[PDB]
RNA sequence: GGGACCGCCAGUGGCGAAGGCGCCCGGCUGGAACGGGUCCGACGGUGAGGGCCGAAGGCCAGGGGAGCGAACCGGAUUAGAUACCCGGGUAGUCCUGGCUGUAAAGGAUGCGGGCUAGGUGUCGGGCGAGCUUCGAGCUCGCCCGGUGCCGUAGGGAAGCCGUUAAGCCCGCCGCCUGGGGAGUACGGCCGCAAGGCUGAAACUUAAAGGAAUUGGCGGGGGAGCACUACAAGGGGUGGAGCGUGCGGU
RNA sequence: UGGAGGUGAUUUAAAUGCCAAA
């Protein structure tokens, strides 16, 4: 009787969001197509575009619409692998974090977490200056760009490179990353 | 149902509550994982070149000092 | 009460904490009978 | 094409649970614990029970069309211990030996940023 | 949906009179170090009485209650188990306005001034020199103020302390006078209460107390050894009748 | 060479001291 219930399920194909290429990312079983809505799938950036450098970036896609046997997704959030950022924090260095709430040009609400690692121990005032620089750069980028462009730049590493170049003037750095992104709301 | 022969290639040391058990390294001679080297616990006198009959080949003894 | 840190040493006596508790219990009873 | 799933492994000092779901985690394929393969409560967290449970789960998953899995292994975490029990590695090895391919492996133990208070009082277990 | 808490970085590192203080941005505010051919002109030290601050717990009113958890209710362990272990659980722990004024509140070391070899880390400021991706960056040297370690003269019962003195000198206040009775009795002041501060006598006693030495012991650690130890084995004794020795009668 | 700190853990049950020294 149980295996009878398993035979009622059909498989649906999941596609990446539009601006990531819209490629196939997996399959999921369900008996009623309405139950597939709001499911979330996690994929690495290396799977989307093949390059063994960015294997520690993780993206979350959420199903929002089903047509036929296909399921289409939206961007929800991004995160770095825990084991990666755990290997950056060492003694005799300084970790600087900043969490910001932003609104993009086309009315998207985002929360962004960035991180910077300094070469040595530094004074707290220098930490405040670096955090202020990060805030200014992120606010300017959010005001300038649209949602998709902002997400692409954040995951590619352009924003981190600009932050590092600007923050070298306070203290030499070792790494600079956009640690996490989560979407909060979308335009009405 | 008949086990798999393995050949002893190295002696590690004595163990057990009363020093009754020896830990050895063996190489599988037959079966799915023929050629692999794993460590095992043996009861009774043993020397290099002996052949044991293992009833399964997936359990490995914890390393001793 | 006043401090006598010499009393806290445990050689040849019981614990000072419980002696203090016992004395405080004893002083309650005298006070109650005094009010009558 | 390729049907890939996820193996959630829960390992503590008292038991072990192996749970295979689909790629999105919302559909359960199979689920086996240490208490379903042994008779003695003392043997639930042993590596051998982990091997048996992993073999059963892998067979049930393979019969339904799963090819490979990504592994997520966790200890109880929270205010309890942060270290996985002895059955995690034996469970991981047994899945591959049963025929499933192995994707990426990571641990997802929940870690607090100074959360709540653990049991035992300010002196702990006194045994 | 809710209440509490801010992980790694984190450092004999920092700040504060002490109690104490760790997510980020903004406002208000106290103290200290360094640099100073700036100003006043002994205005200073200590401080009986007096005043203010003061962990946790507790009490009085009004809120809140996630997790943990005195009292309590059950399950076990045990000769018993009012406990240690396990499953639950009230007050409390949290916020607002008060009271209480107690800790191994310990650096078990009151505060101000002058003087008496060196060596070596680290935090803040200043000066000099050399590098540099030109960075509020890096390395080295010296001065002042903090914070550690090793050590000379001297000190001490010794452990040890030794320019951050427990050394030599100039000041002021507080306290002690063998062990118990006893921080008790009686009296007084303070507190809603719980309690706080002050504080004897009769009688009793030859030691109580400190630092270090040699052994013996530990349900402390490490190394070694033994068929009157074990592990792998062979044969038995303990049950019956009898030989012989012992207790008792 | 010798020291000072911090975090983890630490597998059932196991009470007593007579006789003598006198
Ligand atoms: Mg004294
Ligand atoms: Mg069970
Ligand atoms: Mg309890
Ligand atoms: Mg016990
Ligand atoms: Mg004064
Ligand atoms: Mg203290
Ligand atoms: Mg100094
Ligand atoms: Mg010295
Ligand atoms: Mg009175
Ligand atoms: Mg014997
Ligand atoms: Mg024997
Ligand atoms: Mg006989």
């Amino acid at each position: 009787a149980a295996k009878d219930k398993w035979k009622l399920k059909q498989w649906y194909v999941i596609y990446a969001p539009d601006f990531f290429g819209g490629v196939e990312v997996g399959l999921t079983p369900a008996d009623d197509p309405e139950k597939v809505l709001n499911r979330v799938v996690e994929v690495t950036l290396k799977d989307i575009t093949g390059d063994f450098l960015k294997g520690h970036v993780k993206l979350y896609f959420q199903v929002y619409d089903v047509k036929g046997q296909n399921a289409y997704t939206k961007f929800k959030g991004m995160k770095l692998a825990r084991s990666y950022i755990r290997s950056l924090v060492r003694r005799r260095t300084t970790r600087i974090d900043g969490i910001f709430n932003i609104t993009t040009k086309d009315g998207y609400k985002l929360r962004v977490m960035a991180m910077v690692i300094a070469a040595r121990r530094i004074q707290t005032s220098q930490e405040r200056a670096i955090r202020k620089i990060m805030q200014e750069i992120i606010y300017k980028k959010a005001e300038e760009l649209n949602f998709k462009d902002f997400v692409l730049e954040a995951v590619n590493g352009k924003i981190a490179a600009e932050i590092a170049k600007e923050a070298k003037k306070i203290y030499p750095l070792k790494k600079a990353e956009i640690r996490k992104i989560k979407v909060l709301g979308e335009p009405e | 149902d008949e086990g798999y022969p393995a050949e002893v290639i190295e002696i590690i040391g004595r163990t057990g509550t009363t020093g009754d058990v020896t830990q050895v390294k063996v190489r599988i001679l037959e079966g799915r994982d023929k050629g692999r080297v794993i460590r095992r616990n043996v009861r009774g006198p043993v020397r290099v070149g002996d052949i044991l009959i293992l009833r399964e080949t997936e359990r490995e003894a914890r390393e001793i000092k | 009460m006043k401090r006598r840190p010499r009393k806290w040493k445990k050689k040849g006596r019981m614990r000072w904490k419980w002696i203090k508790k016992r004395i405080r219990r004893l002083k309650r009873q005298r006070k109650k009978e005094r009010g009558l | 094409k390729e049907k890939w799933g996820i193996a959630h492994i829960y390992s503590s000092y008292n038991n072990t649970i192996i749970h295979i779901t689909d790629i999105t985690g919302a559909e359960t394929i199979s689920r086996w614990s240490g208490g379903m393969v042994v008779k003695a409560d003392r043997d639930e967290p042993s590596p051998y029970a982990a091997m048996l449970a992993a073999r059963r789960a892998a067979e049930e998953a393979l019969e339904k069309g799963i090819v490979g899995v990504h592994i997520r292994v966790r200890a109880p975490g929270g205010s309890k211990s942060k270290t996985p029990g002895p059955g995690a590695q034996a469970a991981i090895r047994a899945l591959a030996r049963a025929g499933l391919k192995i994707g990426r492996v990571e641990d997802v133990t929940p870690i607090p940023h100074d959360g709540t208070r653990p049991k035992g009082g300010r002196r702990g277990r006194r045994v």
